[PDB]
């Protein structure tokens, strides 16, 4: 709510993800989205910025082999 | 720690340490090189004499697994001879079944798989020898493969196995092997073997030379004594 | 065949809704052979889309006659698809706030169909909707009776989510009867059952 | 990560129900330092893998992780080279046995199903270790079309629209997932370019037509062919010019 | 191969390796088996970690005969091995008797194999629990075979991750008068309680056995049953 | 201990409505919160 | 970098003459190739002139649809230089001011305000353009 | 058997 987002960004895309992340992780995701927006000389955060920020912040190694289930 | 006592046990980093120890056994032996030139393959072995009592020809590290294939070994000589017999029987079976000389690619892929069969179970240990199979034919051409204790067979232009493998490879890289013939490659192999030899360390080596090429009609034979002595003289002169 | 008419109706969606209504109604009124695996999915999709459009055009006659007319058709498609179609059509009629006067009638018809098909969960949902309809149609006594039956049935199966809604409906019905003690008791039961579980924001807002 | 007895030395269950030997076999795949990427298109399947030739002495014609299991089925191996050759030989034998016993070419799904059944025994019997290799088979099916199947040391197996194995398996998987989300049935050239772009972007190499091997299968010719350096160079130039 | 048993009796009289195989089972994907009055339903969470995995390439609910099907919770490859074993045993029974194997007999033979793997030399117990559904004598049959080789006749049960709460849910949501469609509804609800995220027609696998035999539901039918949930 | 916690939670529910005397509804809500929710 | 400089100096008058002759789509394709070369070369002064010449070409020829499509494509090129887009928009708002036809001016304003949305380097133009739109 | 394995 404090960031100048674009209407093309749907937060439910990243909310529905099964990653077990904390509130600081969410704040870091939004912060890196703003960071990527700033890098390209933009004052509005697009959906690609949020996708890249989520991938960067989560950076979760799989750590679980599929044969176990 | 218990992670290296068997070949059927993986290390927490995903490495079979028994195979690596078998590789170190190869790295503890004298250097044997092999160069695939334009019209054949030449094998050279720095066969040290541990005592003057052994006759000239004992512990032959150059084998004949077939009439057109030669084998240069490095590491445990007992395992080397066992693998030489395995390759001999593989070539014999190929000839008795399909009716023609076994291609070097197929012989390498078969003996390498026999070697790999010893790197999976705790009932056996990996072979402690690495060997190069070299051959020549008018159709296939000059071929040179190296197989390590793990069972990885790779084709080569110039290869070396032993404790001076890196220095031998550095000396080999200087050669323009893809253009010169066997008659020059024998001299250069002698030069490389003499260069990588350490006289202050284990000394009194013998140069074991063999080749297989069009000048031998695709037959692996020991290099004739006159040519071997000429190559030895050239190698000694190259050391100044 | 009918897929071309479905695409034509989809194109007519940009045009007048009633214009596409002709295509969808012609597809629905179309008779079908034994199986017609392609035609049955197209017919079901046409029924669903025509109901969706009538949910905006607000044609009580067409939407109401759809449910009473496709009843033979429900015996051809699979039970899951039939139940989904019944739920969608009845929900679209009930969300349309126009009190045409036959909401209770066709809700009871769907309840009878669910009883015939032995679909207990569907029947319970339809009975809760019927209690809501009874409250919205000033039929407080029938609402209380059906709410008591549904309350016992949902208590047996530990369906707290629907139990809270039925208890709230009973509390509203008793408040409409100016029976404050019974309405307070029903509200207390609803609040305790809601406390026993997680309430979605809609249910929590209704309870509050 | 609890342990009790020899649960880290043989394929027996740990206190929490884990086979540590199988996981170590999985870690053995990255020992080779190579990454393979397979991408499935609307009418083709492509396997690409980096080929590393440290010195000119090595015969680059023999360093090939692309193996022709059958005429219509190809594979790319990631992990221990000797175990890779073992799995390739076993797959070739199983394909030939299927052709002999049943009279028709073995389906790609069933080939890796049999291979994974073979490798599952290694994870149940304690006298052998699992093969530290991963097979990715690609082939054109009669009806299902292109098929890509990864085939891991644990005996797990699944079909894939686009998969990857090796050191950079996860980054390549993320890249291919992002590409697939766009939902484009890529043509042959598009699939080859997508695989090459995945490998290049993940590795940041800007490939030359001597550092990667590409093997393709297409519906028009349902045979596995390894692209020559000129054919790979054509795709590399096409990627560079855009 | 090793000739000595890898499963032994602990001083407390427990087959420890069997308990560890059960622990591996409890970490698998949730599976629910519900026996209705007119059939049985086997549901499982066939959720992948990426869209790249082909959902229809491998099926967790696999048929054994025209009237018997399995769904596992545990390790995939072990379930594939046990599926092949169950199919082979069914073929042997059919060849001997010229009649499809009864569900109970197949469960007994499969459990015998799983027990053999708890006593034989150099092998570990199967890390899977098998839910076996069948139809015989006009009656539905549901069984669960654990890694130890013990088989139980279940009216309704849940295995895998979050299976205890699934069982408790099934106690308060199952009655013997349930119909097959309501059984599918209840099984989907049981999966949903242990499910994280949303259940699509592709990330769960449902199969049903009735008088017509055993058949795994196509994704479209699962989509309709899931739309019935919401 | 759970019964004692139920009593304290009934008092807490009485507090949340700014009431002085704990009622039976407070006890039932406390039972639901302590047992079912937790 | 490579400093094309005179390379675009030779090209621009030639393509301008061809555009006056009647060849535009082929000419704008040639300038697209040259813009790709300059943008990969990261030549700010050359890319800005290329974009300005392109938009001027589409404006003088009254190719309103082509002008809008060219603006959309040029603003969306991969790794485009921000100053080149800034100069292009600064040249296009002058055409906006010059145009008196209300529908054409409105469509051009919409395109310019949609290519400049959320970008700092063209925040002033999208401001002034917005003001113009408000006046309209 | 063969059909069950293949499908």
């Amino acid at each position: 709510s404090k960031m100048n987002l674009s209407e093309e960004v749907d937060l439910e895309d990243y909310v529905a993800r099964p990653d077990k992340i904390s509130g600081a992780d969410i704040n870091s995701i939004c912060q890196e989205s703003g960071m990527l927006a700033v890098r390209e000389n933009r004052y509005i955060v697009l959906a690609k910025d949020f996708e890249k920020a989520y991938k960067t912040v989560i950076k979760k190694d799989e750590q679980e082999h599929e044969f176990y289930k | 720690t218990g992670y290296d006592l068997s070949a059927s046990t993986f290390s927490p980093d995903g490495r079979v340490f028994q195979v690596e120890y078998a590789m170190k056994a190869v790295e503890n032996s004298s250097t044997a090189i092999g160069i695939r030139c334009k019209d054949g393959v030449v094998f050279g072995v720095e066969k040290l004499v541990l005592s003057k009592l052994y006759e000239e020809g004992s512990n032959k590290r150059l084998f004949n697994v077939d009439r057109h294939v030669g084998m240069a070994v490095a590491g445990l000589l007992a395992d080397a001879r066992s693998l030489a017999d395995i390759a001999r029987e593989e070539a014999s079976n190929f000839r008795s079944n399909f009716g023609y000389n076994i291609p070097l690619k197929h012989l390498a892929d078969r003996v390498a798989m026999y070697v790999h069969a010893y790197t999976l179970y705790s009932a056996v240990r990996p072979f402690g020898c690495s060997f190069m199979l070299g051959s020549y034919s008018v159709n296939d051409g000059a071929q040179l493969y190296m197989i390590d204790p793990s069972g990885v067979s790779y084709g080569y232009w110039g290869c070396a196995i032993g404790k001076a493998r890196q220095a031998a490879k550095t000396e080999i890289e200087k050669l323009q092997m893809k253009e010169m013939t066997c008659r020059d490659i024998v001299k250069e192999v002698a030069k490389i073997i003499y260069i990588v030899h350490d006289e202050v360390k284990d000394k009194a080596f013998e140069l074991e030379l063999s080749w297989v090429g069009e000048l031998t009609n695709g037959r692996h034979e020991i290099v004739p004594k006159d040519i071997r002595e000429e190559a030895e003289k050239y190698a000694k002169e190259s050391l100044k | 065949a009918a897929v071309v008419e479905f695409q034509r109706a989809q194109s007519l969606l940009s045009t007048d809704r009633e214009a596409s209504i002709d295509i969808l109604h012609s597809i629905v009124k179309r008779d079908i052979q034994e199986n017609d695996e392609e035609a049955v999915q197209v017919k079901e999709q046409s029924i669903l889309e025509l109901g969706s459009l009538l949910a905006k055009t607000g044609q009580a006659a067409e939407l109401g006659g759809l449910l009473k007319y496709v009843r033979p058709f429900l015996n051809s498609i699979s039970k899951a698809k039939a139940a989904r179609l019944v739920r969608s059509l009845l929900d679209l009629f009930l969300d349309m706030e126009a009190a045409t006067g036959q909401e209770v009638e066709l809700c009871l018809e769907c309840i009878e169909w669910a009883k015939s098909e032995k679909r207990t969960f569907l029947r319970q949902a339809l009975e809760a909707r019927l209690v809501s309809l009874y409250f919205d149609t000033k039929r407080y006594q029938e609402a209380l009776h059906l709410g008591s039956q549904l309350l016992r049935e949902l208590k047996k199966m530990d369906d707290k989510a629907l139990l809270v809604e039925v208890q709230l409906l009973e509390s509203k019905t008793y408040h409409a009867l100016s029976n404050l003690p019974k309405a307070r008791a029903a509200l207390t039961s609803a609040r305790t059952t809601a406390n026993a579980i997680y309430c979605p924001p809609k249910l929590q807002a209704t309870l509050d | 990560g609890s342990s009790a007895g020899f649960d880290r030395h043989i394929t027996i269950f740990s206190p929490e129900g884990r086979l540590y030997q199988v996981e170590y076999a999985f870690k053995a795949i990255n020992q080779g330092g190579l990454t393979s990427v397979a991408v499935r298109g609307k009418d083709c399947a492509v396997i690409v893998t980096q080929k590393k030739v440290p010195d000119k002495l090595l015969d680059s014609s023999t360093v090939t992780h692309l193996f022709k299991i059958t005429e219509n089925i190809g594979c790319v191996m990631t992990g221990m080279t000797a175990d890779s050759r073992s799995q390739v030989q076993r797959a070739r034998y199983e394909a030939a046995n299927w052709k002999y016993k049943y009279g028709y070419e073995i389906p790609v799904d069933m080939l890796c199903k049999r291979i994974a059944d073979i490798s599952q025994v290694y994870t149940q019997n304690a006298e052998m270790r699992p093969l530290g290799c991963c097979m990715i088979l690609i082939g054109i099916d009669e009806e299902q079309g292109p098929q890509v199947y990864k085939c891991d040391p644990a005996g797990y197996y699944c079909g894939f629209k686009a998969t990857a194995a090796g050191v950079k398996q996860t980054e390549s998987t993320s890249f291919l997932e992002k590409k697939v989300k766009k939902k484009f049935d890529w043509t042959f050239e598009q699939t080859v370019e997508t695989a090459i772009t995945c490998l290049s972007t993940v590795l940041s190499i800007d490939f030359k037509p001597s550092e990667i091997e590409v093997g393709v299968v297409t519906v028009e010719n349902p045979k596995f062919r390894i692209l020559t350096e000129a054919e790979i160079d054509a795709h590399l130039v096409a990627l560079a010019e855009r | 191969g090793y000739s000595f048993s890898l499963t032994t009796f602990s001083p407390s009289g427990k087959l420890v390796q069997i308990e560890y195989a059960l622990a591996a089972v409890a970490g698998g994907a949730p599976s629910v088996g519900i026996k209705a009055a007119n059939g049985v339903v086997l549901a499982t969470e066939k959720k992948q970690k990426s869209i790249l995995y082909d959902e229809r390439s491998v099926h967790k609910v696999e048929p054994i005969t025209k009237h018997i099907g399995l769904v596992y919770s545990g390790m995939g490859p072990d379930y594939r091995v046990l599926v092949h074993r169950a199919r082979k045993l069914a073929q042997q029974y059919y060849l001997v008797y010229q009649e499809p194997i009864p569900t109970a007999q197949l469960v007994q033979r499969v459990a015998s194999v799983m027990q053999e793997y708890t006593q034989s030399g150099g092998v570990r117990p199967f890390g899977v629990s098998l839910l076996i559904c069948g139809w015989n004598e006009g009656r539905p049959y549901l069984f669960q075979s654990d890694p130890s080789g013990a088989y139980f006749a279940w009216k309704a049960t849940a295995m895998g991750k979050n299976y205890v709460n699934g069982k408790t849910f099934l106690e308060k949501r199952y009655n013997e008068d349930l119909e097959l469609e309501d059984a599918i509804h209840t099984a989907i609800l049981t999966l949903k309680e242990s499910f994280e995220g949303q259940m699509t027609e592709d990330n769960i696998e449902v199969g049903i056995c009735n008088e017509a035999g055993f058949r795994r539901l196509t994704p479209t039918e699962v989509k309709d049953y899931l739309a019935a949930i919401a | 201990a759970e019964v004692k916690g139920v009593c304290t939670e009934a008092g807490m529910y009485a507090l949340r409505e700014r009431r002085v005397h704990v009622t039976q509804e407070d006890f039932e809500m406390a039972v639901a919160k302590v047992m079912q929710k937790d | 970098e490579v400093d094309y400089s005179a390379t675009v100096d030779q090209r621009l008058p030639e393509c301008a003459k061809l555009a006056k002759e009647g060849r535009l789509q082929e000419v704008i394709e040639t300038l697209l190739s040259l813009e790709k070369q300059t943008r990969t070369a990261s030549d700010m002064v050359s890319t800005s002139r290329i974009l300005v010449a392109v938009v001027k070409m589409c404006y003088e020829a009254k190719e309103w649809d082509l002008l809008n499509e060219n603006i959309m494509l040029l603003s969306k090129r991969r790794s485009q230089l921000k100053q080149a887009v800034a100069k292009m928009v600064q040249q296009c708002c002058t055409y906006v001011e010059e145009i008196t036809d209300l529908p054409i001016k409105l469509r051009l304003i919409d395109t310019l305000r949609m290519v400049t949305e959320g970008k700092i380097y063209v925040e002033i133009e999208r401001a002034r353009l917005t003001k113009t739109l408000a006046t309209i | 058997l063969h059909s069950l394995s293949t499908g």
